[PDB]
């Protein structure tokens, strides 16, 4: 049972996750099993259905430069595109957790900087099934193959994030679930050079305490859904740091794929 | 910082 304190929380949370991010989970599930709608999305598995794809892309493409770079970096700045706009819903996200904008400014920086991947890659398993991944809003569906065989080191960037979530969705999160998991992984008291530990660790466990209860009574048969949990934040830390070094192979062998600035902030000394 | 404009912006 949880007193009012605690359902206020997880209820502002959630209001959070649903006014901020304009994909979520039922949205993108809907989507994917073609049961509300026989017109499903424009799927990309090759280097043809890619250009086609771009062709409604131009403005965008030309405005940025990139019309005319290879393919694989064409992608790169697209998904560079979708992280941006990632971050900043995260960032709004984090400022309705009560709390977080009150923490010392240098540390809600701290939280971003290392949280925002772990709940990217967390909130992208919601749009992957085992087949490939929803983009543009739930217009476009891209192949896990098409990505298998883009060049190195290109190739490397989806294929783990794909193996983490088939894992995650098997959990059955509903969105629910998922806000509360994303303010947890956001609050987190262990980011390396956190000032204020303690009190953020006492956020954390508020937010972590809500999550517990309202898993044992959402998923009362799965009873050690919670301890699982646990263990996938630790999953996603790892995934983020093997990301993060990836991302610095490409900064150094790859003259075209430039950065978004934001971004570039993000990266910089993270792991 | 990028990071801390998105902070400290009004809220939406
Ligand atoms: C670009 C496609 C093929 C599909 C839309 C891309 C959707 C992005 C996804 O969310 C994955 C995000 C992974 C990380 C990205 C990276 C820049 C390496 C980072 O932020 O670290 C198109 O339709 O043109």
């Amino acid at each position: 049972h949880m007193t009012a304190d605690l359902k206020s929380l997880a209820k502002r949370i959630y209001e959070a996750y649903l006014k901020n991010f304009n994909m979520n989970k039922v949205k993108a599930r809907v989507i994917l099993s073609g049961k509300a709608s026989n017109n499903p999305p424009f799927v990309i598995h090759d280097m043809e259905t890619l250009c086609m794809a771009e062709k409604t892309l131009v403005a965008k493409l030309v405005a940025n430069g990139i019309q005319n770079k290879e393919a694989e970096v064409r992608i790169f700045h697209c998904c560079q595109c979708t992280s941006v706009e990632t971050v900043t819903e995260l960032t709004e996200f984090a400022k309705a957790i009560p709390g977080f904008a009150n923490l010392d400014l240098n540390d809600q920086v701290t939280l971003l900087k290392y949280g925002v991947y772990e709940a990217i890659f967390a909130m992208l398993s919601s749009v992957m099934n085992k087949d490939g991944m929803l983009v543009a809003y739930g217009n476009g569906f891209i192949t896990r193959e098409f990505l298998k065989s883009l060049r190195k080191p290109f190739c490397d960037i989806m294929e783990p994030k794909f193996d983490f979530a088939m894992k995650f969705n098997a959990l059955e999160l509903d969105d629910s679930d998922i806000s509360l998991f994303v303010a947890a992984i956001i609050c987190c008291g262990d980011r390396p050079g956190l000032l204020n530990v303690g009190h953020i660790e006492k956020m954390q466990e508020g937010i972590v305490h809500v999550l517990r209860l309202h898993l044992q009574s959402n998923h009362p048969d799965d009873i050690f859904l919670f301890p699982k949990l646990l263990q996938k934040m630790a999953d996603l830390r790892q995934l983020v740091t093997e990301h993060a070094q990836l991302v610095q192979i490409i900064k150094k062998t790859e003259s075209d794929a430039a950065l978004h600035p934001l971004l570039q902030e993000i990266y910089r000394d993270m792991y | 910082s990028l990071l801390k404009k998105l902070l400290l912006a009004p809220a939406n």
